[PDB]
C-alpha cells in the first residue's frame, strides 16, 4: 500500500502531550500579555502602559 | 526596464528571505533529545508523504522551513519529534495546495502514533510560536525567478525546473538547508541542473559560465561559495542515489 | 470582541479579537494565508502601510487577537480640517508620493486594497500617510468593477486618482447612485470608450451608455497645474491595461520634485 505510513520514534504518552501542549500555549498567553498589558483570553485588564477603550 | 524591475523584486525577496531564517547551532544548544541523525529520519519520511499524496512541490521544503524554525525556539521530546513534522506538514498544505492534506490522512501516515485532536492543538502552538510568519520565501520562489530570466526554451526551462526542485528537496533533508538562505539552495540547485545528471552534453542558449557569473552577482556569493553549495548537492545526489 | 486604543512609542496602536469557526481540519485556510500574507509585510515595515504588531491564537471556534498600528486621523478628517482656501499644491504633492508609495508596496506584494476612500487612508498628527484595512460607497469604484468585470491591481490606481482630483475640490469627483449610474458620470468626463476598449462578458453592454466626447480635463479640477492634469488622465483611463501604475506615478514630471 503505503510505505510512508510508520511511527517514528516509538510510542507517545498521550495525556502528557495534553498536558504539554497547554503548558505551553499558557506561556504564549503569558509572553503575549508581558508585551501588551491586555490578557487575550480574557480580552479586559490594563495596568501596564496601555490606555484601552472600545 | 526589466533590469531593475526583476532587481527590485529580487532585493526584497533577498530582504523578506532573512527573517524567516533559523539559527545553525539549535541542534547543541536547544534541543536535547532531537539529533542531527533524527532529523534526516523525520525529514525523509515527511517527504514521502509529499511524494505519495502527490503535494505541491513547495509543501515540502516549506514544512521543513517550519520545522527548523520551531526547533530553534523551542525543545521537542523525540517521541513528540514526528508530532512536530506532521502539524508543520498541516499548515505548509494550507498555504500552497488548494485541497490541502487532511488532519486524519496526516495520523494515518504517522501509523496512528499521533491523534487529530493531538494536531490540530499542535497547529495553533506551532504557528503562535512562528509569529504567524508562514508566507515564507521559499527556494521555488526564487527558482522560477531566475527562470525568467533564462533565454532557454520552455521545454528546457520545465525540464531544468525538474531537476532543480529534485535537488532542493534533497537539500531539505540535510543540515545544509538550515544555515543555506532559500536564494543560495535555489541558485546551487540551478546550477546543478543546467549541467545535467552528466547524461548528455549541456547545450544552453545562456552559458553555464553565463549562468554562474550572473547568479553568484544578485544573490551575493561568489563562485567559489557557488560551486561549493553545487558540489553538497551532487554529494546528496550521491548519497541519495547510493541508499537504494 | 470589540476594539481598544492605547498609543505609546508614531505612537498609537490598537487590538481586536476575532472568532474563526473551529471545524474538522483546524483553523481555516483563509485565516492562516490572510495573517501570513500580513505579517510578511513587517519584514520591511514601511511607513505607508500600518503594522501588524502582534498576532496570537487562543482557543467549537478559536478566538485570533491580533494588535494593529492605528492612526487616530483619517485623510477626509484631514481634508476637512485642510486649511480654508484648501491644501498647497506642494503639500498635495508630498502627500500623493506616501499615498504612491505605499499602493506600490501593497501591489509588489500581491495586495490589492479594492476599496480606497479617505475612510482607509489615514494620516498621522506629522503627516504620514498610513494604508489600511486591506486583505481582511461606488464613488471611487474602479470601472472595471462597477461593470463588474475583470478586477486586477490597476483598480486601486482608479481609486488614486478620484482621490487625486478630490484634494483640489474637496468635494468627490465621480458621485452617483447605482453602478449603471456611476458610469454614466465617469464617462461624461473621459468620454464614451469604444468596442475595443469594451471587456468581454460584462454586466452592462456598451449600448447601455449614449455617445459622450471627452471634456477636458481642466473642466473640473482647474485648481491644478498642467502636468498634474496629464497624469490624472492616466490615473483615470478606463482601459486598466493602459492606466498609469504606481510606480510610474512616482516618475512623472509633476511628482519629481524637491
Amino acid at each position: 500500500g503505503s510505505k510512508a505510513c510508520r511511527r517514528l520514534f516509538g510510542p507517545v504518552d498521550s495525556e502528557q502531550l495534553s498536558r504539554d501542549c497547554d503548558a505551553l500555549m499558557a506561556g504564549c498567553i503569558q509572553e503575549a500579555r508581558e508585551r501588551w498589558n491586555f490578557d487575550f483570553v480574557t480580552e479586559t485588564p490594563l495596568e501596564g502602559d496601555f490606555a484601552w477603550e472600545r | 526596464d526589466a533590469n531593475l524591475l526583476n532587481d527590485r523584486v529580487l532585493r526584497a525577496m533577498l530582504k523578506a528571505e532573512e527573517t524567516c531564517a533559523p539559527s545553525v547551532s539549535y541542534f547543541k544548544c536547544v534541543q536535547k533529545e532531537v539529533l542531527p541523525s533524527m532529523r534526516k529520519i523525520v525529514a525523509t519520511w515527511m517527504l514521502e508523504v509529499c511524494e505519495e499524496q502527490k503535494c505541491e512541490e513547495e509543501v515540502f521544503p516549506l514544512a521543513m522551513n517550519y520545522l527548523d524554525r520551531f526547533l530553534s525556539l523551542e525543545p521537542v521530546k523525540k517521541s513528540r519529534l514526528q508530532l512536530l513534522g506532521a502539524t508543520c506538514m498541516f499548515v505548509a498544505s494550507k498555504m500552497k495546495e488548494t485541497i490541502p492534506l487532511t488532519a486524519e490522512k496526516l495520523c494515518i501516515y504517522t501509523d496512528n502514533s499521533i491523534r487529530p485532536e493531538e494536531l490540530l492543538q499542535m497547529e495553533l502552538l506551532l504557528v503562535n510560536k512562528l509569529k504567524w510568519n508562514l508566507a515564507a520565501m521559499t527556494p521555488h520562489d526564487f527558482i522560477e525567478h531566475f527562470l525568467s530570466k533564462m533565454p532557454e526554451a520552455e521545454e528546457n526551462k520545465q525540464i531544468i525546473r525538474k531537476h532543480a526542485q529534485t535537488f532542493v528537496a534533497l537539500c531539505a533533508t540535510d543540515v545544509k538547508f538550515i544555515s543555506n538562505p532559500p536564494s543560495m539552495v535555489a541558485a546551487g540547485s540551478v546550477v546543478a541542473a543546467v549541467q545535467g545528471l552528466n547524461l548528455r552534453s549541456p547545450n544552453n542558449f545562456l552559458s553555464y559560465y553565463r549562468l554562474t557569473r550572473f547568479l553568484s552577482r544578485v544573490i551575493k556569493c561568489d563562485p567559489d561559495c557557488l560551486r561549493a553549495c553545487q558540489e553538497q548537492i551532487e554529494a546528496l545526489l550521491e548519497s541519495s542515489l547510493r541508499q537504494a | 470582541g470589540t476594539v481598544y486604543k492605547a498609543r505609546d512609542p508614531g505612537h498609537f496602536v490598537a487590538l481586536k479579537s476575532v472568532r474563526v469557526p473551529n471545524g474538522e481540519e483546524g483553523l481555516p485556510i483563509s485565516t492562516v494565508r490572510e495573517v501570513a500574507l500580513l505579517r510578511r509585510l513587517e519584514a520591511f515595515e514601511h511607513p505607508n502601510v500600518v503594522r501588524l504588531m502582534d498576532v496570537c491564537a487562543t482557543s467549537r471556534e478559536i478566538k485570533v487577537t491580533l494588535v494593529f498600528e492605528h492612526v487616530d486621523q483619517d485623510l477626509r478628517t484631514y481634508l476637512d480640517k485642510a486649511p480654508p482656501p484648501g491644501l498647497p499644491a506642494e503639500t498635495i504633492k508630498d502627500l500623493m508620493r506616501q499615498f504612491l508609495r505605499g499602493l506600490d508596496f501593497l501591489h509588489a506584494n500581491c495586495i490589492v486594497h479594492r476599496d480606497l476612500k479617505p475612510e482607509n487612508i489615514l494620516v498621522t498628527s506629522g503627516g504620514t500617510v498610513k494604508l489600511a484595512d486591506f486583505g481582511l460607497t461606488l464613488w471611487y469604484r474602479a470601472p472595471e468593477v462597477l461593470l463588474q468585470s475583470t478586477y486586477a491591481t490597476p483598480v486601486d490606481m482608479w481609486s488614486v486618482g478620484c482621490i487625486f482630483a478630490e484634494m483640489f475640490r474637496r468635494k468627490p469627483l465621480f458621485c452617483g447612485n447605482s453602478e449603471a449610474d456611476q458610469l454614466g458620470k465617469i464617462f461624461d468626463l473621459i468620454g464614451l470608450p469604444p468596442e475595443d476598449d469594451w471587456p468581454r462578458d460584462v454586466s452592462l453592454p456598451r449600448g447601455a451608455f449614449p455617445p459622450r466626447g471627452p471634456r477636458p480635463v481642466q473642466s473640473v479640477v482647474p485648481e491644478m497645474e498642467e502636468s498634474g492634469a496629464q497624469l490624472l488622465l492616466e490615473m483615470l483611463t478606463f482601459n486598466p491595461h493602459k492606466r498609469i501604475s504606481a510606480f510610474r506615478a512616482l516618475q512623472h514630471s509633476y511628482l519629481h520634485k524637491d
